């Protein structure tokens, strides 16, 4: 079962890269631990 | 998408090379007169980008007169009748969307449209700005 | 900067019966693979020369099989929803009996004249159309017009198909979904059946594709090499194609579509077609769809036998022994290797040094040392063995994947490579200190000096003191040992001005006269073993760089 789960979480996101340094948002996520910042 | 290619190197680059309207206007007038697969919604997309930069770009006559040529050539045409209302007030107007004649004549096919549609008060306000 | 643009594209689309033959120019009629007594490929067989080339070509070279009638692809008609079903608006179910029962579509084209008031599907046959017409008009001039009233077989939907006015099939459905909007199950079914109608049309404007090309004119035919079941299947196709322009009917007719149904897509009928050892026919579609441990080794290095790396590395091996001029040519250098010539170790040893070679974190780079034996010596932090041949390989291995730039793993930034098990345990009864109170005293209590580590440890190896006897080490640094915050468990104050502070772990020797500050720290020859350890590793590797 952790086998097919790494398959399938490997091709979801398989074509992301790293392609710009500033992709220019203006948004951001608010938080109100240590190691999620 | 070889001039999309070099718009996102400029959307998502440094400041010195952001795009400006006339960037916009190459990259909508590469989409408008593709050879194949339709393109409406990689022009909408464009133009919802451009009005997201209205701080920093603004339109001209030629940023409407694509559009009035797209919308027309994909029968949105209560888009192009928007696009058209802006393109009037630009001195000059209909005869950058005429084009010479060129690229199926733009401005024939916006009547045709509005002829064929029966919007007939749209239409004799197109022939006023003619 | 300017990206470097690069525009490459990739596209499938369904092949016109012109391009089919265009693959082939290349027909082939007979249902032989090879000959009995010559055990030669047949002439215009399925491996015939002439038309897929000489006993590499054989495995590129197309063939095509040109079918007496037209015949629909199976993706396109039983695969649900089906395509060709929806662009002509008719439930699979009446145009499914178009092809595999006995029926006939009235009718068919629209762009040209017709005299007859037939339309649709006619499961029976019309009693007219069987003697008075055909004997009316005679029956060679009632062949011109015949397929043109009503017709039968997968041909009759090529017909509809290209016949059909895309832009016409846009409107109809799209004042259809308007008319359904203004008005529970069918309703919502029956608009997004619209909506798929009006959205394959509008694709067929706008490309090059047909879509009369879903029912297929021309059959092509796999290359021989890639079918050194399906070279049954195509005889099976050949076979009953064969019969049907013989006769030349419908029940034929059947067969030769059937057959090209197994061969394209089985397992979409029901039960599959089988052999006689009851086995279910593989279509088109079902195609497409020792170690030892080494602990003297360093972090980046890896021990390979003599005779694995021979093999490895025997390409650099002959370059070497004729760039040094030890052998004349290739075929001289393969003898060297073969003959196990001593001169072939000492090249073995220069050309593998500074080559890293790839081990399947679970593959990573190191840079091989020729051992003995017969086995693979891996280090104790760590089968497919992949020598990098191009210089942009070697950098890669080198520079990206050494057991050194990798010693975080990426899931939160934790070290790969922390000491375990065996390592550990000594780390432990190293680090374990002295025993304490009633563990160090049979009774309540109502130790040597050392001048410097050096002479702690020497006393150690002279078996004068033991690994966790503690000790008091004279400390001229400053006071940099973790120990519990806490205030001096007693103060000793002379009258003359010098005062000791005693803590739990050190003692401390200060004045009021002087600016004197004397630190003994009370530890063991294992705390200071192990503070050395690091110590000189961080000094060692300091002074080789």
């Amino acid at each position: 079962d952790a086998g097919y789960l790494t398959r399938r979480l490997v091709e979801v996101v398989q074509h992301i890269v790293v392609r710009r340094t500033d992709c220019g948002t203006i948004r951001g996520i608010s938080v109100s631990f240590i190691q999620t910042l | 998408e070889v001039a999309y290619a070099t718009f996102e190197n400029m959307e998502y680059g440094e400041d010195f090379m952001k795009p400006d309207t006339e960037t916009y206007n190459w990259v909508i007038q590469a989409y408008t007169r593709a050879d194949s697969y339709d393109r409406v919604q990689d022009v909408a997309e464009l133009l919802g980008m451009m009005v997201e930069d209205y701080k920093r770009v603004q339109p001209n006559v030629k940023t409407h007169a694509l559009l009035v040529e797209c919308f027309t050539k994909y029968c949105v045409v209560k888009e192009a009748i928007r696009h058209f209302r802006a393109l009037k007030n630009f001195e000059g107007g209909t005869k950058v969307l005429h084009n010479a004649g060129n690229f199926e004549d733009p401005l024939s096919l916006y009547l045709r449209a509005l002829c064929r549609e029966g919007r007939i008060v749209e239409l004799i306000d197109a022939l006023d700005a003619m | 900067m300017i990206d470097r643009y690069k525009h490459q594209q990739l596209r499938i689309g369904l092949v016109s019966p012109q391009q089919i033959s265009a693959w082939a120019t290349g027909e082939v009629t007979k249902p032989y693979t090879f000959h009995y007594k010559t055990n030669k490929p047949e002439k215009d067989g399925l491996f015939c020369e002439r038309i897929f080339g000489p006993i590499r070509i054989r495995r590129y070279q197309m063939g095509y099989i040109k079918l007496t009638c037209p015949v629909t692809h199976v993706w396109y008609l039983k695969r649900l929803p089906s395509y060709i079903a929806n662009l002509l608006d008719k439930p699979l179910k009446e145009l499914e009996g178009l092809v595999y029962c006995d029926f006939s579509f009235a009718r068919p084209i629209t762009k040209k004249p017709t005299f007859l008031r037939l339309r649709g599907s006619f499961e029976y046959e019309i009693q007219s159309w069987k003697y008075s017409i055909p004997l009316f008009f005679t029956t060679q001039g009632f062949e011109i017009f015949r397929n043109r009233e009503i017709s039968t077989g997968a041909g009759a939907i090529r017909e509809q198909l290209a016949d059909l006015d895309l832009r016409i099939i846009i409107e109809n459905s799209l004042v259809e979904w308007k008319q359904l909007g203004e008005e529970d199950r069918k309703i919502v079914r029956r608009k997004d059946f619209l909506v798929r109608r009006m959205e394959l049309a509008k694709h067929f404007i706008r490309t090059n594709i047909e879509p009369e090309w879903m029912v297929l004119c021309l059959l092509p035919v796999l290359p021989p090499e890639l079918r050194p079941d399906i070279n049954e299947l195509y005889r099976r196709v050949i076979y009953r194609n064969n019969t049907l322009t013989d006769l030349l009917v419908m029940c034929q007719e059947k067969l030769v579509q059937e057959a090209v149904d197994t061969l394209l897509d089985n397992g979409i009928r029901g039960q599959p077609m089988r052999d006689g050892h009851n086995k279910v026919y593989k279509s088109f579609s079902d195609v497409i769809e020792v170690i030892v441990v080494g602990p003297s080794l360093s972090l980046h290095r890896c021990g390979l036998p003599r005779e694995i790396a021979i093999e490895l590395f025997q390409t650099f091996v002959i370059r070497g022994l004729i760039r040094q001029h030890l052998a004349s040519n290739i075929g001289v250098a393969k003898s060297q290797i073969r003959e196990k010539k001593p001169i072939v170790w000492e090249i073995l040893q220069e050309v593998m040094q500074g080559h890293p070679v790839l081990l399947n974190l679970g593959i990573q780079s190191f840079q091989p040392i020729l051992v003995e034996g017969r086995t693979i010596c891996l280090h104790p932090l760590v089968m497919a063995v992949h020598v990098p041949l191009s210089l942009e390989a070697q950098a890669e291995a080198r520079l990206l994947m050494f057991s050194h730039m990798n010693l975080l793993s990426p899931a939160i930034g934790d070290p790969i490579s922390v000491p375990t098990q065996d390592m550990l345990i000594g780390l432990y009864v190293l680090t374990s200190g002295t025993r304490r109170g009633i563990c160090a005293n049979r009774y309540n209590p109502c130790e040597p000096f050392f001048c410097n580590s050096y002479d702690a440890i020497g006393a150690y190896r002279q078996k004068r003191i033991n690994l966790d006897s503690p000790l008091w080490l004279r400390w001229q640094l400053d006071q940099r040992v973790i120990a519990s915050k806490e205030v001096p468990i007693e103060v000793h104050y002379e009258s003359f001005g010098n005062y000791h502070e005693i803590y739990a772990h050190y003692l401390i020797v200060r004045s009021v006269k002087k600016e004197t500050l004397y630190i003994y720290i009370r530890t063991t020859v294992g705390h200071i073993s192990f503070y050395r350890e690091i110590e000189e590793a961080i000094q060692g590797f300091s002074q080789a760089c």
